[PDB]
């Protein structure tokens, strides 16, 4: 987590690559790039964070791991297990667990993100940057005047 | 770069209404027991529940419900297990499913409280889904469920020992619940299961977000002449910041960063989502609803009564009269209805209007026109969550006949600060980017904002850099209603702080030939803040309409403008100050995220420079010597834009804003008229 | 068929801005250092100023936010390794 | 530019519900009659 | 201006319930047992428990709706099918009617029958209806800037 | 529709039978691509075009 | 892979319902590698296939 940024969990690593990568943005601190630089099929435009808190495990002295089939809320008012006609007899409910109010339980917290409908780049740039349609190593002498196997 | 441990407190609720048991009706109760003085005096108990599951037979063991064919004893018989069966949702199959021999059902104790199904938890007990508490007998937890047969009342009336069971429902103990809920309508003040608290009623509390500010405001010290910061050459010992208590940062900030790009897009890495709310919330287009046609219910299975009746097959006469006989084909007994059948009836929009017209306008007003409840305590600070959880709002001020088919907004709800609100998007997607329990690890990243040293090209060396945080749990926090957060218990704790920073891997050279250039003297660098004015705020006692303010004599050289608004004590704290006590607001501050509402009560101002020579000049304006900004009906023939304001003040704001005005008006174009400008914000009602 | 005789009002919102008057002749924006600031009437001799509102009445206590719009500028320079410096001016309301 | 003809199987829906009695519940069976064993006969 | 009619989403019918929760009832009566000593199984009467109390067994009464396709019928209705041309519609059953063909009673007191726009017209395909291309589409109240213009 | 809950086995007009139900299947809709793709071959040595 | 057996394999409501994961933006685990393109809802493939 010493690395972790954005409220997600992406090394800074990968986000100054995109960045730059895609907009050349990244040596002057971050900011949303402008329209027309981020049309559909952009980077930015498909980004996004998420984060949510579950019961954990060990530590709410009172857990109690129930499966699907024994569980039951809104109880006679709704099927069992079926979309047919309701069943069963009123009841307080078992288990959606609480998480907040007086009576919380310990959480612990997950992290991740969704990012669909884009290519991941990787410039072959000296300093990861945009500034030709042929790039700068590419025309490095060491590259164009003998061979090397790739790994 | 900040890591950090976060806790909410009690008081935070992220959603609209409640999570169990939702569905059922707001008054029904559940299956109990309750005891009644005897009529000593052997007080009884009287049960009110009822029984869904159908069984086999019944005997002193329970009720049996399996049958293991291949049993050492033949077909030996197998009962319920008392922990966990019968399960509370299993029903019946089909709508007639004609009625069994026996049944059975769960029941709860006298001893717990009795609260109705909406809002009613109890945290299970056992891997299978029980929810019997557990007592501790030889170091061993065991259960307490306890059978207790039944049978008809018929009872009363012949016969004898041929009484046999017809109904085992097993009873037992609960840790109930109510996380988010609360009565609406207690009958007695005292709290021993009467006969009548079977019909006690709960709705679920106002949902409340607790979040980081917009762009972390709050969280560095700026202009706090008690601790400003410090960036300077090591060796100096010298400072390189200088800072007054009227340079308003924060303020400027927003500003810069709405005119350089767009906001209606958010940023995760500097929580950059600025405070809207919804443009009907504000302003009401009542027009009703769309119901020409009625809607209707119907009986589960089509038919609600019946009929039995006989078939008749015709027989008919001899000769002349015809006569009629019965036939034998069919059956005897049929059911057959008559007519329409019997339907109830519900006006489904109308009713949807009216919900979303209470919950979201009514439980807003001022506080001033509720009144304190009946038989539940309410705790006598007016600021805490409780008081505004609990007191009552009458539904009848706001329906669907209010200002019928006009667009406008209710006088009351003119001052109060509609960024509270709980429709606020960019304080829900903040909420939701931490995660909606109430312990929190986070991770975050502030920015710099001193303009002064905001984008300086800093040259090699060695400096020293330092600067302050608060600890404070209302200014770097934000609620959604209002409430303060001292009292209720928010705490927040700072375990490691790191900092980053990035280069550029430049070439050797160029960079020396670039250091050396910009050292001279004559190409320094030059810096200028965005927003670039002084502050100035002066004491409003209440119930007055009139301000004089006096300068002393001074000079004015390269002036630019003035310009003013209106603020609420109660949501400002002081300047300067590390820590303001008085403060007991954890809304959100107009005075350093701009978002202002007073702007409409108003009535005019005046100049002058020493006190005898008016500053519109030489009879520019309409009037002789001041701004009238708006007037009141008596204005005939002043009033512009079919609404209160003069064109003057009209015509000056225009200009101010757009340079437009001295050749007809017109709508100024979009890129030149941002969030924060004038006409994207006007409404005349 | 049946309307009851009435009476009209009206209203506006403004929410969210600040509202402006610039230092002008003519209420223009004709470049930042405005003429009228340099003019030799206000910048060669004192002056004292005297502002009155007429507000709407409420029942909280309430503030009255003015905003003096003036000059904020820094000049920084650094000769040497490891050493900055920088002077400030702020034009009236200086310090 | 072409021409011709499609045809979409029979696996081919393009609404949620359907249009035949959407309104009546769903248990309701409509008017019948049916035969049974008199086991008395 | 165009129906794009995709049916509507229901897949679990909603039910509503009896304003106290439980059915009907039937009185009934506490049992013990005192032990069938040598025989089956005595079966007398406790006194703890007061001998008239409320039950009722299996199920409980309910009753059935279709939220979803009942709303857009309101819709489609209200929306589309009182614009259609005069002549799809027959004059009311014993109510006075003004004959100037014009004024606001006629354009009201007239009646149009439901089942010509169903549910189901032309369901599943992107379409406008025959009689109303014909006929203006501005003079509609879901219009925007008459609305506006008629509040301010 | 299908039936979505069926108390017995034989399809027989029975006195239980008035209890079966229904639901609707889902829906799924059928077209051309979009931008014909595919509709043309291309990068395939088998069918190569010729201009 | 035909229809009917994508159209007869029930699920049961309680997997999902309005008591889950509340007041927390968030996506289900199981539909993180999910085809979200295949979804009735789309509205280009709705459009052409009207079309
Ligand atoms: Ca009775
Ligand atoms: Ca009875």
């Amino acid at each position: 987590e010493g690395y972790n940024v954005a409220q997600c969990n992406m090394t800074k690593d990968w986000f100054l690559v995109q960045m730059l990568a895609n907009y050349n943005i990244g040596y002057q601190g971050f900011y949303i790039p402008e329209s027309y630089k981020d049309r559909m099929y952009s980077f930015f435009r498909n980004f996004q964070p998420m984060s949510r808190q579950v019961v954990d495990d060990t530590k709410y002295k009172d857990y109690q791991q129930v499966g699907i089939i024994h569980q039951h809320n809104n109880s006679g008012f709704v099927g069992y297990l079926a979309p047919t006609m309701r069943e069963g007899q009123a009841y307080p409910a078992n288990v959606p667990y609480p998480l907040i109010g007086k009576t919380a339980v310990d959480s612990i917290t997950q992290k991740k993100f969704l990012c669909d409908r884009t290519l991941w780049r990787i410039p072959f740039s000296s300093n990861f940057m945009s500034m030709g349609a042929l790039t700068d190593l590419g025309q490095n002498l060491l590259y164009a005047n003998s061979a090397h196997a790739l790994d | 770069d900040i890591r950090g441990v976060l806790d909410r407190g009690p008081t935070f609720k992220p959603y609209s209404g409640t999570a169990y048991n939702a569905l059922a009706p707001k008054g029904a109760p559940n299956s109990c027991e309750w005891d009644e003085d005897d009529t000593r005096n052997g007080k009884k108990t009287h049960v009110y529940a009822q029984a869904p599951f159908a069984g086999e037979a019944i005997n002193k063991n329970g009720l049996q419900i399996g049958t293991n064919g291949a049993a050492t004893e033949g077909n030996k018989e197998i009962y319920a297990d008392k922990t966990y069966q019968p399960e509370p949702q299993i029903g019946e199959s089909q709508w007639n499913e004609a009625e069994s021999s026996v049944a059975g059902g769960r029941v709860l104790k006298k001893t717990t409280p009795m609260k109705p199904c909406y809002g009613s938890y109890a945290r299970p007990t056992n891997s299978n889904g029980g929810q019997g508490v557990m007592v501790e007998q030889n170091g061993k937890l065991e259960s307490q469920v306890e059978m207790q047969f039944f049978s008809t009342s018929v009872n009363a009336m012949n016969e004898a020992n041929a009484i046999q069971p017809k109904l085992l429902l097993y009873s037992e103990d609960v840790n109930m619940e109510t996380p988010d809920t609360h009565l609406s309508y207690k009958p007695g003040k005292s709290d021993d299961n009467s006969k009548a608290m079977l019909g006690q009623q709960s709705m679920p509390n106002r949902p409340n977000y607790i979040a980081f500010r917009d762009n972390f405001i709050g969280l560095m010290y700026y202009n706090s002449t008690g601790n400003m910061g410090v960036l300077a050459g090591q060796a100096s010992q010298l400072n390189a910041v200088v800072d007054l208590q009227d340079r308003n940062t924060e303020l400027s900030y927003q500003l810069l960063l709405d005119s350089i790009g767009d906001r209606t897009r958010y940023f995760s890495m500097w929580n950059q989502a600025v405070d809207s709310y919804d443009p009907d919330v504000r302003i009401i287009e009542n027009h009703g609803t769309e119901d020409e046609l009625p809607n209707y219910c119907f009986p589960l299975g089509g038919i609600g009564v019946t009929d039995t009746y006989q078939a008749i097959k015709a027989t008919n006469g001899n000769g002349g009269a015809t006569t009629w006989a019965q036939d034998n084909t069919f059956a005897e007994r049929n059911e057959i209805g008559v007519g329409n059948n019997f339907a109830m009836e519900i006006n489904l929009n109308a009713n949807l209007w009216r919900n979303f017209l209470y919950s979201n306008i009514a439980l807003y007003l001022p506080d001033k026109l509720k009144y304190n409840p009946t038989n539940v305590e309410i705790s006598d600070n007016p600021n805490t969550y409780d008081y505004m959880n609990k007191r009552v709002v009458a539904p009848g001020l706001v329906d669907c006949y209010i200002n019928l088919g006009a667009r406008w907004s209710l006088d009351y709800m003119d001052n109060v600060n509609p960024f509270n609100h709980h429709r606020n998007a960019g304080l829900r997607y903040r909420s939701m980017l931490l995660g909606n329990g109430r312990y929190v690890p986070f991770h975050i990243q502030v920015p710099q904002k001193f303009f002064a040293i905001k984008n300086l090209l800093l040259l090699p060396g060695s400096y020293t850099y330092e600067w302050n945080f608060r600890k404070d749990v209302n200014m770097v926090l934000q609620s959604s209603l209002g409430n303060d957060l001292r009292v209720d218990g928010a705490s927040i704790k700072f375990d490691s702080i790191c900092l980053y920073a990035t280069f550029f891997p430049m070439a050797h050279n160029t960079a020396s030939t670039l250091e050396a250039m910009l050292r001279n003297d004559t190409n320094d660098q030059s810096f200028n803040d965005y927003l670039s004015a002084a502050n100035m705020l002066y004491p409003i006692p209440a119930n007055a309409t009139n301000v004089p303010i006096s300068i002393p004599s001074r000079n004015w050289a390269a002036f630019r403008g003035w310009a003013f608004t209106r603020l609420k004590t109660k949501e400002t704290p002081s300047l300067g100050s590390g820590y303001d006590p008085y403060y007991t607001y954890s809304g959100s501050i107009p005075y350093l995220d701009g978002t202002f509402y007073l702007n409409h009560t108003f009535k005019k101002v005046a100049i002058t420079f020493d006190s005898s020579v008016s500053w519109p000049g030489n009879d520019r304006l309409l009037t002789p010597n001041e701004f009238e900004i708006k007037r009141s009906v008596d204005g005939e023939g002043y009033n512009v834009a079919q609404c209160n304001m003069t064109k003057d003040w009209f015509l000056v704001q225009m200009l101010a804003n757009y340079n437009i005005g001295y050749q007809g008006f017109y709508i100024p174009e979009s890129y030149k008229d941002r969030m924060y400008s004038f006409f994207r914000n006007f409404q005349p009602m | 068929k049946t309307a009851v005789d009435s009476i009209t009002q009206k209203k506006f919102l403004c929410d969210r801005t600040l509202w402006r008057i610039p230092f002008s002749s003519n209420f223009m924006s004709m470049g930042a250092l405005t003429d009228l600031g340099q003019n030799l009437l206000y910048a060669n001799s004192a002056h004292a100023l005297d502002m009155t509102f007429e507000v709407d009445p409420m029942d909280e206590p309430t503030l009255l936010y003015v905003l003096f719009e003036v000059f904020d500028v820094v000049r920084v320079h650094q000769p040497h390794r490891g050493v900055i410096e920088t002077v400030y001016l702020r034009t009236p309301f200086s310090a | 530019d072409i021409r011709g003809v499609l045809d979409r199987g029979p696996t081919f829906k393009p609404y949620s519900g359907t249009a035949y009695n959407a309104l009546a519940p769903k248990g309701a069976p409509n008017s019948c009659e049916w035969d049974e064993d008199d086991t008395q006969v």
